[PDB]
C-alpha cells in the first residue's frame, strides 16, 4: 500500500502469472506476451523467508514450572499462582497479536516496494523512448519486437539504438 | 505503431484474510498459521522419559503403597499422574503435599537407599489390614512403623550423618491413634512425641488421639513430613512414641524433570512438546492447546488463530 | 502563458506534540489521549453488584458481628471495604486472615445454611458483654460458643456429611481464656482441645490460657479457622473443651466476585471499570488512575499521558 | 517524512484547506483556486481509523486478582506479590510507550505516502504537458481553464487534446 | 560534451553485522552494543551506602553475635552478605528466616532502642561458653536469656506499649534444652512456655526438651521469632519459662534498602548499578551480567549481544 | 532496501567519501570531483540520534526485589519465585530482540530514503537539462563547470540559463 503500486496504480494482479510474483506483459508487432521477473520475485520471497526463519521452529524449552489448575480452594498463594500465569499469557498474547499485525503491514509494504522498484528500474531503462501511461504500462515509441522486449526484461536494451525513431514518434504533431 | 510494456504482479483465485496495523481484514495471496491448535491426543513416549503413574500418584509411589512397588528407584523426565489414581495403604495426609510432590517431581527420581538405623527399645515393621501387600497385612515399603517391645518403650535417640555428595531426602511421619484402642496397644503408654533435627533444622510433632472419618474403613491417620539433609550434616530422631520412621533416604537430583496431570494415553511416537491433551508439534511459535506444557513448546496464547502473510496483497482481476 | 497546479496538504493553527521512534517531539495536526487519568470519584452501582461493607469488613460480616446482621446471605460482584470499618464483637484473630478474606471475596456470597449438630454434654449459645446484639449480651451469629453442662463436659464427637453438589465452607474457632477465671467457669476443667477433620484433612488446635492486651476491654481471644468439605466428604469435630463451633456452612461459589478497599462513595450510575478512586471510563487502552481495578478496565501503566497521532505532520504556513 | 513530500518538497501545509487533508491549488486564466481531494483524504483517514479500531474500546475484563497494597510488614510472600505487580506494570508500560512511538512514526509516514501518491498520480496524468517545479507544483504548458483543471482533479484530463500546444510551449527557444 | 553528476553514499572498509526483521545478517556501516556484558568486578562504594557484612549475616548482626558488635545501629542502602560468613554464638534457627532477613534488609537499619522490661521472678543476662564476648561467656547482645531466681520462677506478665510514630520490631526466642541437665538448671521446673501478644496478634511457643546434633559443641537450640508492634498497640509477654526476651526494639523504616549475596570486593568508585559480580555501567538498556541487581540498572536479558545499527547498509566498492 | 537506492540502483557506496554520508560525484570540463551533502547526512544522523536518545542512558531503578538464587530445596513458593523471574526475563529478552530487529530494519530503510530523497530533489532541479542514467547518475546535456556543479549542489542552479543548450543536445539526431 505505502508505495502505491500494488492495489494502487497497478489496477489488479494477474492470475495467469503462475511462474513469478512480478513481471511484464507486452503488446508488439509479433503479439501479446507475459514473462515473470525472477529477481524481483526472489527479492520479495527472500524477505518473507527471513521473517519465517525468525518465527518458525524457534521454540523455548521449559520444564518444571508452577501448577496452573487447582482442585482445592486455597486463597493467597493460589491467587498469586493464577495471577502470574494470567499476566504472562496476556503479555504473550499481546506480543503475538502485535507481531502479526506489524509483520503483515510490513510484508504488504515490502511487496508493494518490490513492484515499485521494478517499475522504476524499467522506466529509467527506457530513457526518452517511452512514456508512462499511469497504470504500470509504458507506451514504447518504436518498433520493439520479441527480442527487443526480451532485451528490456534482461537489462540489455540499448536505448540509443531506438532513440531517433522514438523521439520522432513522441514529438510529432 | 510501437509497443506497450506493462509491469504487474500475480494474484490468486483463493486469497487469505489477514490483520494488519491499519486494517483488520486484508486479503493476501498466501499466509501461514502461527498458532498450533490441535494435538493428536497421545503423549509421545519419545524423546522424553515418560513415567505413567497409572493407579499411583507420585506421593504414593514415593511412600511405597503396595500397588506402586513397580515404581521403585525409577527415573523420569515427566511423571504422568492419572485422574483414576487412588491410595490403597494406610490413610495419610501430607501438610504441604504440593511442595513435596513438586520437589520430588523436579528431582526426577525415586532412587532410595536403605539405611540401618539402630532401632532398639521398639518393635519394628508394624503392619495393618488397610495396606495389603501380596495378600498379607503390610505397610508403606519406605516407612518403618515403630511400636513397643514387651509393654515398654524408651526414648529413641538415633543419628545418621550425610557423608554423600548430594542432598538426602528423608520421608518420615507420625501416627495419630483412633482412641486408647491403639494408644496402649502399639506404644504401651498414655503419650508420645517425635523430634527430627539436623545441624541446621528441627521439626517436632505431637501425636493426636482421636477418631477420624473412616477412609477405606480406618479412622486413624498418619501425617507425613520431610527433611533434607545436606552433605556434612546429620539427621537426628528423638522419639518417645508414634514414630513412622524412614528406612533410608531418597536421592535428590537436579535437572529438567517434572510432573503433569493428564489422562491422555502414552503413544509410541516422537514429539518434543507435551501438553495434558497430548503432544503437539512445535513448528509454530504459539499454541492455544494448553497453558501447561513440558519440553520445547510453542508459547501459550489466547488467540485460536494468527495468520502471518507470506505473500503480497491479493488484487483479483 | 499556461497554468500552475500545486499539490498540497492541510495544516492547523493548533497542532499537538507527539513522540515517534526518531523524535521525542514532533507536531501533528491532531492526536488522541491513550491514558485515562481521571475518575469522577464515585464507584458506580451499575452494572456490577456492589456491596458496600460500610462499618463491616467481609470477615466481620462472615462471622456475624451484630452490626453486620443486615449482610446475611447477600451476594456481590464487588464487596467494598471501608477504612472506617471496625469490629464490635468478641476480639479475635484469623491466622491467614488474608486467605479467608480472599476465598470468601472470590466466592461472592454469604449464603449460610444452618445445620443441626448433635451438641450434648455442653451448654450451647455462650454470650458476652463485648458482643452486644439488640441491647443484650450475644455472640457472632454464625458461631456457637460451647460451654459445660452442670460442672461437666465429655469429649464431643459430632459428624456432618456433605451430600451437596458444592464445597461447604465451615467457620469455627477456639477460645483462649484470660486466666483460670474463664478456664473453670465455662468448661469445668484444667484443659481443653479441638480436632476438626474430614476424609482428606485434619486440623487440631490447643487453647491457650493467658491474658492478652484488652481490646474493647476483653483480654481473652478467639482464633478463627476454616475447613472446606467437598461433596461426598464428611466434617468431624472431636472436642474436649473450648470449641467455638459452626452453626452450619457457607456455600462456596465460583465466579467473578472480588473485594476492594476504597472510601469512594457509591453513586447511581453505570460504569464497567472500577478503581479504588472511583469508576473510570474504559474507552482508552491504558490508565494511570490505579493498579487496582475490577471489571473491563484499561491497563495500568506508569505514564500520565500517551498521545497517538491521528493526523499528519503539522507544517504551518 | 520517509517519502519526502510532507515537510520535504512540499514547503508547508495549507491552513486554508479545511475540507480535506490533501488537494490542489491552481493558477490559470480565470484566477487562483483550491479544491480538496477526497480519495487521498479518505485513504489516510481510513488507515488512522484502522489503528483506532485496534486501540479504542478494546479493554480486558479482570476480576479477582492479588492484593497490591499492604498495611503490615510480612516479608517473602509480600515481596513476591509486589514484584509480580511491578514487573507486570513495567512490561505494560513498555508496550504502551513502544506502541505509540511506532504507530506515530507510521502515521506520519503513511500520511506522507498519501501526499506522494497523489502527486505521482497527477504527474503521470499530465504526461508531456507539464513539468515538475520541485515544490509540489506543475507548470502546465497550455491554457488550462477551470474545466481543464477540474478534468485533472477528476481524472478525466485527456492529455492528447493539449499535447501539440504543450510540446510547442515546452521546447520553444 | 556535457557533464555527469552521480548521487551516492558512503561506505566503510570495516562494516558490522546486524539483525533485521527480514535478514539475520546484514552489514551496516556502524552499530552500537545494547547489552552490557562486563563488570570491573568490584562493588563501588558510591553512590549507594554499602554495608559489607564481612563475617556476619544480617541476621547475626541483628541478633548481636559478638563478632558483629561493630554493626550496631548502622544503616545501609545495600547490605552485602559474604559466602565466608559464619555464626559464632548460641546455635539457633529462625522459622521463616528468609522473611525476617528480607524485612530487615528492606528496612535498611539496625537502629535498636533498649527498653526497661519489668523482669522480676527470674535471673536475667544468661550466658554461655558457645558465645564468647571479649574473652568471657556471653550471649546475643539484643537478647536477654531469662533463667530462675533461687530455684523458683513465677509466670511472667510484662507489657510494653508502642507510643512511637513507627512500627517497632521485637526479636525474641525460646530455649530448647538438651535434656533435664538444662531443664532443671536454668528454669527450676519440669515445664515452660512463651506467649507474645498484642492488640492484633498472638504467638505462643512450646519449648522442646531434646538433644540436637552438636553445632560448635552445643546440642540445645534457640528458635527465633518476631513481632511487629504498630503505633497505639502494646506488646505483651506471658512466660512460664524458657524465654529469650528482647532487650528492646528495632526501628522499622521504609525506603530503598536491600541485601545482596556477593563475594566481590568493595572498591572506592562511583557506579549506580550493582550486581553480585560487581558494579556495571548503566549506559546500555540491557545487560547479561546478572538477573540480580540493585540501583539504576540495565534490564537483564538472555542475549550476550544485541547490535543496534547506527548507520546505513554497507555496500563496499 | 525499501526505496531501492542504497544496495539497489546505486551500485555501491564510496569509501572515499569521509566527510558525509551522502553526496555528489561529477565529471565535467574541469575534472572529476566529490562533495558531501550535509543536509541529507544530518537528516539521517538526527533520526538515528533520536533512536539512541530513546535507548541509551534511560535505565530503571529497582531496589528490594525477590531472591533469585536458592541454596535449599523448598517446593511451591520457590517454584513460583523462579517462574516469575524466568517469565520476566523471557518477556524482556523478547522485547530486546524485537526492538533491535525492527529498529535496524527501519534504520536501513530511513537511510535508503534519505539517499532517494536527495536523488529525487536533484532530478527535479535539473528539469529538462539532464537524463537519469539509472545508476544514480545524471547525464547533463550542457557545459557545466565547477561553479555550475556547485550551483546544483547548493540549490541555486537556474535551469532556464542552460535549457536551450540542453534541449538542443538532448533532441539532436
Ligand atoms: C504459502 O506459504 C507457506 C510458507 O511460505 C508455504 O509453505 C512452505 O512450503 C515449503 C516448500 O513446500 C515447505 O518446505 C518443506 O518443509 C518440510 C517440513 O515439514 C514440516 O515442518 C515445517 C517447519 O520446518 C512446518 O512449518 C510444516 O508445517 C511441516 O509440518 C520439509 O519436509 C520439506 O522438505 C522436502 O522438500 C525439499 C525440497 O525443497 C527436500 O529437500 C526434502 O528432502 C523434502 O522432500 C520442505 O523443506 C514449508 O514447510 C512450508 N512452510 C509452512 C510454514 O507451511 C506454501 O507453500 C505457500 N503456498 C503457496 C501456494 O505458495
Ligand atoms: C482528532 O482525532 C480524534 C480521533 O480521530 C477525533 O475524535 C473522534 O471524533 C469522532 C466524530 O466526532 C467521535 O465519534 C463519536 O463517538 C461518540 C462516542 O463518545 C465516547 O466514546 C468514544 C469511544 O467510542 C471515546 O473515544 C470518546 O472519548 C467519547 O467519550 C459517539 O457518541 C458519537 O456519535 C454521535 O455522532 C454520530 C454521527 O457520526 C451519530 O451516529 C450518533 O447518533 C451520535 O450523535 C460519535 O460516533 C469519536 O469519539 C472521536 N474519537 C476520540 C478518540 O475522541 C477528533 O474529532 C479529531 N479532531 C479533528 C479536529 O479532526
Ligand atoms: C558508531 O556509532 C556510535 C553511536 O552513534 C558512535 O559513538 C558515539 O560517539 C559520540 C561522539 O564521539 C559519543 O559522545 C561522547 O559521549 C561521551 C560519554 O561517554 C560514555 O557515555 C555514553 C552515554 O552517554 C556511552 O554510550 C559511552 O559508551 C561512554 O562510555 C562523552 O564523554 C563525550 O564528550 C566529549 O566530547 C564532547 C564533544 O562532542 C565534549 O562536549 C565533552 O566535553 C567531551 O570532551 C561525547 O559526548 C557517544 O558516547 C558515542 N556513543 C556510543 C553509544 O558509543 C560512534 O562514533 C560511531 N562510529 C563512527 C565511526 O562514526
Ligand atoms: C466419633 O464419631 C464417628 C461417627 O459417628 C464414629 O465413627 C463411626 O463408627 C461406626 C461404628 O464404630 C463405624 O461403623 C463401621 O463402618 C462401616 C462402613 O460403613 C460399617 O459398614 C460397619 O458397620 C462398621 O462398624 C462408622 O463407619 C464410623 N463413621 C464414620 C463417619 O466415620 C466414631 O466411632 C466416634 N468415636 C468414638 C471414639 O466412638
Ligand atoms: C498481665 O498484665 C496486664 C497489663 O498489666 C494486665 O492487664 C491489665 O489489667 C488491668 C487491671 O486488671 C486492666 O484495667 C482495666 O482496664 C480499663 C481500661 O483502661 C480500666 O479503665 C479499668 O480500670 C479496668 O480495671 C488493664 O486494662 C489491663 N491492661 C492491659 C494493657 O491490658 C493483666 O491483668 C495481667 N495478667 C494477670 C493474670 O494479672
Ligand atoms: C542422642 O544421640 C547423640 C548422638 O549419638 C548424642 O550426642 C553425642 O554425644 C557425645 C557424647 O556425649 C558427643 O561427644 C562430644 O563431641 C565432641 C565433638 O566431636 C567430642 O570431641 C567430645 O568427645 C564430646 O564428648 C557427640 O558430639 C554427640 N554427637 C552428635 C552427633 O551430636 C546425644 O548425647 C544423645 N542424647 C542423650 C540424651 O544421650
Ligand atoms: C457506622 O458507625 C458510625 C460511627 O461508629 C461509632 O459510633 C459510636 C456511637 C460508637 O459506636 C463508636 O464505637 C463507633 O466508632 C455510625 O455513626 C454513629 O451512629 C450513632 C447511632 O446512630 C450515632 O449516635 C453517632 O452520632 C454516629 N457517629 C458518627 C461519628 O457519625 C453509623 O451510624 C454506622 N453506620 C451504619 C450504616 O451502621
Ligand atoms: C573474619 O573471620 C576470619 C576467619 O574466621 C576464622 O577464624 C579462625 C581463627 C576461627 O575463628 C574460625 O572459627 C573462623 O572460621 C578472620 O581471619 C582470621 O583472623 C584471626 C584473628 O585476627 C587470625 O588468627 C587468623 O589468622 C585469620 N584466619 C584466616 C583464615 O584468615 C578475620 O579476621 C575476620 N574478619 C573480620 C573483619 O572480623
Ligand atoms: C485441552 O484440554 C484443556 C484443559 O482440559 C481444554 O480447556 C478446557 O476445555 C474445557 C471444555 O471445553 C473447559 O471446561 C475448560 O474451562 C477449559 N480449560 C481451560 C484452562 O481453558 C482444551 O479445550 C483442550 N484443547 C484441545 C485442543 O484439545
Ligand atoms: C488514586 O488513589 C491512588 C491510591 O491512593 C493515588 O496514588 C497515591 O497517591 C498518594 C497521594 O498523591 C501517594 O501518597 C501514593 O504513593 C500513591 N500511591 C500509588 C500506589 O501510586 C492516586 O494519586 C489517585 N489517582 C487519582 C487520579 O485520583
Ligand atoms: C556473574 O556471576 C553469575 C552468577 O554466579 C554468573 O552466572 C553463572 O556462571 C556460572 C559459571 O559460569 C554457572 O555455573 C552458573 O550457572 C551461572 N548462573 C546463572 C544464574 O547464570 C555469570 O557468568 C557472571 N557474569 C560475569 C559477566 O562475570
Ligand atoms: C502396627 C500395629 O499395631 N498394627 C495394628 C493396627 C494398628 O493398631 C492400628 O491401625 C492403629 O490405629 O490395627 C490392626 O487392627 C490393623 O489395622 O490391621 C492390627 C494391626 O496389627
Ligand atoms: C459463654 C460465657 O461463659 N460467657 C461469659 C464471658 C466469658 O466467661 C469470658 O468472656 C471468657 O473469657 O464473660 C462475661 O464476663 C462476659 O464477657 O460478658 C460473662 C459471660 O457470661
Ligand atoms: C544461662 C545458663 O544457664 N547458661 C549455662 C548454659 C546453659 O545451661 C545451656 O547452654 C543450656 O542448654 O550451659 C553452660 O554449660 C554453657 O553453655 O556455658 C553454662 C552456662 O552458665
Ligand atoms: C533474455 O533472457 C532469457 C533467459 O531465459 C533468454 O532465453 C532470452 O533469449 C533473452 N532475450 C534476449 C532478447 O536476449
Ligand atoms: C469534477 O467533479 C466535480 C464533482 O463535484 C464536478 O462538480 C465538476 O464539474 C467536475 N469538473 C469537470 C471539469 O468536469
Ligand atoms: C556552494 O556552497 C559552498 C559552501 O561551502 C561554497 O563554498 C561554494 O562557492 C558554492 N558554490 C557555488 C557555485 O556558488
Amino acid at each position: 500500500g505505502i508505495f502505491g503500486a500494488i492495489a494502487g496504480f497497478i489496477e489488479n494482479g494477474w492470475e495467469g502469472m503462475v511462474d513469478g510474483w512480478y513481471g511484464f506483459r507486452h503488446q508488439n508487432s509479433e503479439g501479446i506476451g507475459q514473462a515473470a521477473d525472477l529477481k524481483s520475485t526472489q527479492a520479495a520471497i527472500d524477505q518473507i523467508n527471513g521473517k519465517l526463519n525468525r518465527l518458525i521452529g524457534k521454540t523455548n524449552e521449559k520444564f518444571h514450572q508452577i501448577e496452573k489448575e487447582f482442585s482445592e480452594v486455597e486463597g493467597r498463594i493460589q491467587d498469586l499462582e493464577k495471577y502470574v500465569e494470567d499476566t504472562k499469557i496476556d503479555l504473550w498474547s499481546y506480543n503475538a497479536e502485535l507481531l502479526v499485525a506489524l509483520e503483515n503491514q510490513h510484508t504488504i509494504d515490502l511487496t508493494d516496494s518490490e513492484m515499485n522498484k521494478l517499475f522504476e528500474k524499467t522506466k529509467k531503462q527506457l530513457r526518452e523512448n517511452a512514456e508512462d501511461m499511469g497504470n504500470g504500462c509504458f507506451k514504447i515509441y518504436h518498433k520493439c519486437d520479441n527480442a527487443c522486449i526480451g532485451s528490456i526484461r534482461n537489462g540489455t536494451y540499448d536505448h540509443d539504438v531506438y532513440r531517433d525513431e522514438a523521439l520522432n514518434n513522441r514529438f510529432q504533431i | 505503431p510501437g509497443a506497450t510494456l506493462c509491469l504487474g504482479h500475480h494474484a490468486v483465485p483463493n486469497g487469505t484474510i489477514v490483520k494488519t496495523i491499519t486494517n483488520d481484514q486484508i486479503e493476501v495471496t498466501n499466509a501461514t498459521e502461527l498458532v498450533q491448535s490441535s494435538s493428536t491426543g497421545e503423549i509421545c513416549d519419545s524423546p522424553h522419559q515418560i513415567l505413567d503413574g497409572e493407579n499411583c500418584t507420585l506421593i504414593d509411589a514415593l511412600l511405597g503403597d503396595p500397588q506402586c512397588d513397580g515404581f521403585q528407584n525409577k527415573k523420569w523426565d515427566l511423571f504422568v499422574e492419572r485422574s483414576k489414581a487412588y491410595s490403597n495403604c494406610y490413610p495419610y495426609d501430607v501438610p504441604d503435599y504440593a511442595s513435596l510432590r513438586s520437589l520430588v517431581a523436579s528431582s526426577g527420581t525415586l532412587e532410595f537407599n536403605n539405611e540401618s538405623f539402630n532401632w532398639t527399645g521398639v518393635t519394628q515393621n508394624g503392619t495393618s489390614s488397610a495396606c495389603i501387600r501380596r495378600s498379607n497385612n503390610s505397610f508403606f515399603s519406605r516407612l518403618n512403623w515403630l511400636t513397643h517391645l514387651k509393654f515398654k518403650y524408651p526414648a529413641l535417640n538415633v543419628t545418621m550423618p550425610n557423608n554423600e555428595k548430594f542432598d538426602k531426602l528423608y520421608i518420615w511421619g507420625v501416627h495419630h491413634p483412633v482412641t486408647d484402642n491403639d494408644q496402649i496397644f502399639p506404644y504401651a503408654q498414655a503419650s508420645g512425641r517425635i523430634t527430627v533435627s539436623t545441624k541446621r533444622s528441627q521439626q517436632t510433632v505431637i501425636p493426636n488421639i482421636g477418631s477420624r472419618p473412616r477412609v477405606r474403613n480406618i479412622p486413624s491417620r498418619i501425617s507425613i513430613y520431610w527433611t533434607i539433609v545436606k552433605p556434612g550434616d546429620i539427621l537426628l530422631i528423638n522419639s518417645t512414641g508414634n514414630l513412622i520412621a524412614p528406612r533410608g533416604y531418597f536421592k535428590i537430583r537436579s535437572g529438567k524433570s517434572s510432573i503433569m496431570r493428564s489422562d491422555a494415553p502414552i503413544g509410541k511416537c516422537n514429539s518434543e512438546c507435551i501438553t495434558p491433551n497430548g503432544s503437539i508439534p512445535n513448528d509454530k511459535p504459539f499454541q492455544n492447546v494448553n497453558r501447561i506444557t513440558y519440553g520445547a513448546c510453542p508459547r501459550y496464547v489466547k488467540q485460536n488463530t494468527l495468520k502471518l502473510a507470506t505473500g503480497m496483497r491479493n488484487v483479483p482481476e
